[PDB]
RNA sequence: UUGUGCGCCGAUAAUGUAGCGGGGCUCAAGCACACCGCCGAAGCCGCGGCAGCCAACGUGUUGGCUGGGUAGGGGAGCGUCCUGCAUCCGGUGAAGCCGCCGAGUGAUCGAGUGGUGGAGGGUGUGGGAGUGAGAAUGCAGGCAUGAGUAGCGAUUAGGCAAGU
RNA sequence: GGGGAUAAGCUCCGUGCGUCGAGAGGGAAACAGCCCAGAUCGCCGGCUAAGGCCCCUAAGCGUGUGCUAAGUGGAAAAGGAU
RNA sequence: UCAAACUCCGUGAUAGCUGGUUCUCCCCGAAAUGCAUUUAGGUGCAGCGUCGCAUGUUUCUUGCCGGAGGUAGAGCUACUGG
RNA sequence: GGAGGGGAGUGAAAGAGUACCUGAAACCGUGCGCUUACAAUCCGUCAGAGCCCUCGACGUGUCGUGGGGUGAUGGCGUGCCU
């Protein structure tokens, strides 16, 4: 179908809103005596070295 | 010869959104839009310029008729009463007299029950 | 210019009504009067202000006609065929709050203002209240010769 | 303390220094007028019949001639084609009493 | 039928006088 | 047995009370007859400003009547551009644009001032008009809502290591 | 007054009758033609019409004498009935 | 794309037809009827509007006097018919 | 990585950077103040509480012949044109 009207601004931004994203949770690493940001499910890997650190 | 228009369409574009700040959606940014509801924005102005004068006149009577009230007199006893009295004061300010000094209100409330007459509901 | 009351103004008071075999169209216009606010001189419509009623003996009320068995309170849910309808005896033998409570709720405005006075209605199907603490002034229903 | 002036076909409360609009009068900045009063009041008691108030008389110094808010009029009517444009500011004269 | 019935019968109000436009 | 004033039954449809506008009302808040007051409109009056027709007078004052208005007839005006003529401001910062503060009965105005900016403009009188757009399933360019949605082009099917 | 079924918010004529059209505002629950009334602009002034005064809705659960028991009021016929 | 292609030109074809037609105020202010009509949705003249000049109350209203009518109504051994 | 940018410079000015005179509106966002999650809104208008900014007379904070932005809540109110 259609739409039948310019859905106003109030509305279209509202639901414009919901679109958004999440950060993912962050832990440390002592990759090789210094210290690095990851999340927890590739802790494991990093700790191995697998983990493409940059 | 060939005058372009730009300026002297701009001006009432510049006054109109001028006067519409406020106002909520396309009828704050758009001049086709605004000028409609300016049309109606002033003439509902007018209508309340001719009716705030009944609204008020509303209020200060409901105020009157309560504060007589609670002096055990009506509203419309009260207002015969100080017709034949001759009393002057409008009612604005018998409701400004209500709020502010009830001392005051109740005096005039005793002289209009001293002047009314003894048999109201009479033939004359 | 015309007085219009502030914020520090409101004065409240606590009445209390009998409703011994008092009629409930009575009963009811008076406390809309008084939640409404039309028996002080400082009225403004935009402004809450009257005072809190407290209705007790409500299961004694009594009216007229045939209304107690003839007349039917109604209900729709919403949904096809749920229109349900009840007397006025089931519903004070059910509970008799509601008869006195809808009663005033139809002599009142329908808007915003009209639902924050709801909260200051407080009646109860009997002679007492709890609320003993703010020594609610009785209030009796009087007419005002001319 | 206080009393009800009558003026511009209109009633106003007033007491000493309670400056007020009104109808354009005819005088000068820093000129006096006297009024005529409908009510006052000495603290408890009232003045409210005729002779007194006629007696009594009220004044005050008119401290400026000004002009009221600037009104818009536009007279609209729809499907014909009448728009009216018109415009309003109404003449003041500000008192100020002076004393009763 | 009903909403005829009850046009032609508020007519007969009394600020109406009787008489109504459309019946 | 007559005539009356209110009344009863007859009475009975489909989304939901639903043939008082609602609550509710006969402890009439209902019908009738008289009585008293009152509320109520942009009506009339009261205080002010403008305007048109007539009249009276004096070198434009006052007064009475009047002033809803579409098709339409008539009258008087703002604004834009180019120009004849006279004068004024302008790299010691014009226009144009964003404004603030203000004005005019209105179209509109600021030789009233700030920011930006960088070279022409204003005034009075006359002349001439490609002379005022909100609508033509109007034209050209730009940008939105739908929307961060539908799809990403077959019915063969991709994967692991190393690589730069 | 005609046509129609002496039906139509039907159709066709009359009318120094009206209003709407081109006419706002108040009342009629909402309602171009009904009743009142014909808007120069302003005022946080007053009196009234039609209509209405229990609460919602400003104004009277007004005064006096009688009727109503049917929720008549707040649709209705032929006819029936102590 | 075919009950007679396409392109340029005539050609800015023509439509009793539909739509659209831009700034302000001041004054007055309608009609929707008549005759005709290859005509009924259009148009011509008369009607009602305004502008200018002319004629000055001739218009309108109320009262009184003078005049014809065959309507409502009523009547019928006062005619025609039932 | 490069695009692109920040400093240093040229230049009277880089709010003149080879996407470049000026550089509007729609449109797209970032901050600051008010307001908004029990409410039925041609989206406004009249009254107006409360808070925030400002000018001025004063006094340890304070009303005003004020003015402006928002504006709870109440009444009224059926888009524009043809």
């Amino acid at each position: 179908a259609v739409p039948k009207r310019r859905m106003s601004r109030a509305n279209t931004r509202s639901r414009r809103a919901q679109w958004k994203a999440e950060a993912p949770g962050l832990v440390t690493v002592s990759v090789a005596g210094q210290q690095r940001k990851v999340p927890r499910r590739l802790l494991k890997a990093a700790r191995l070295g697998l983990v493409d650190l940059d | 010869a060939r005058v372009k228009r730009a300026l002297n369409a701009q001006k009432k574009r510049r006054t109109v959104l001028k006067a519409s700040k406020g106002y909520r959606g396309q009828r704050s940014r758009l001049y086709r839009k605004a000028k409609e509801q300016q049309l109606h924005s002033l003439t509902y102005a007018y209508r309340d310029r001719r009716a705030r004068k009944g609204e008020f006149r509303k209020l200060w009577i409901s105020r009157i008729n309560a504060a007589a009230r609670a002096n055990d007199i009506t509203y419309n006893r009260l207002i015969q009463g100080l017709k034949a009295a001759g009393v002057e004061v409008d009612r604005k300010n018998l409701a400004e007299l209500a709020v502010s000094d009830p001392a005051a209100f109740t005096a005039l409330v005793d002289v209009a029950r001293a002047a009314l007459p003894e048999d109201v509901n009479a033939p004359s | 210019p015309t007085y219009t009351p502030k914020a520090g103004d409101t004065t409240r008071s606590w009445y209390v009504i009998d409703a011994s075999d008092v009629v409930l169209g009575r009963l009811a216009s008076a406390a809309a009067t008084l939640l409404r606010g039309k028996h002080k001189p400082t009225f403004t419509p935009n402004v809450d202000g009257g005072d809190f009623v407290i209705v007790i003996n409500a299961d004694k009320i009594a009216v007229s006609g045939d209304k107690l068995t003839k007349k039917f309170a109604y209900r729709h849910s919403g949904y096809p065929g749920g229109l349900r309808k009840r007397t006025i005896g089931e519903l004070l033998e059910k509970h008799p709050t509601r008869v006195v409570e809808n009663a005033i709720i139809g002599m009142l405005p329908h808007n915003k203002l009209g639902r924050q006075i709801q909260k200051k209605l407080k009646v109860y199907a009997g002679p007492d209240h709890p609320h003993a603490a703010q020594q609610p002034i009785p209030f009796e229903i009087k007419q005002v010769a001319q | 303390t206080y009393a009800i002036v009558k003026t511009g076909g209109k009633q106003y409360k007033v007491a000493a220094g309670d400056v007020v609009k009104v109808e354009k009068l005819d005088s000068e900045p820093g000129a006096s007028v006297s009024l005529p009063v409908a009510l006052v009041v000495d603290g408890a008691n009232v003045t409210s019949k005729a002779d007194d108030l006629a007696k009594v008389a009220v004044t005050a110094e008119v401290l400026e001639h000004t002009k009221g808010p600037k009104i818009r009029i536009h007279k609209f009517k729809n499907k014909t084609g009448y728009h009216k444009r018109q415009g309003h500011r109404q003449q003041l004269t500000v008192l100020k009493v002076t004393g009763i | 039928a009903k909403r005829g019935r009850k046009k032609r019968d508020r007519k007969h109000s009394k600020a109406n006088h009787g008489k109504r436009p459309n019946a």
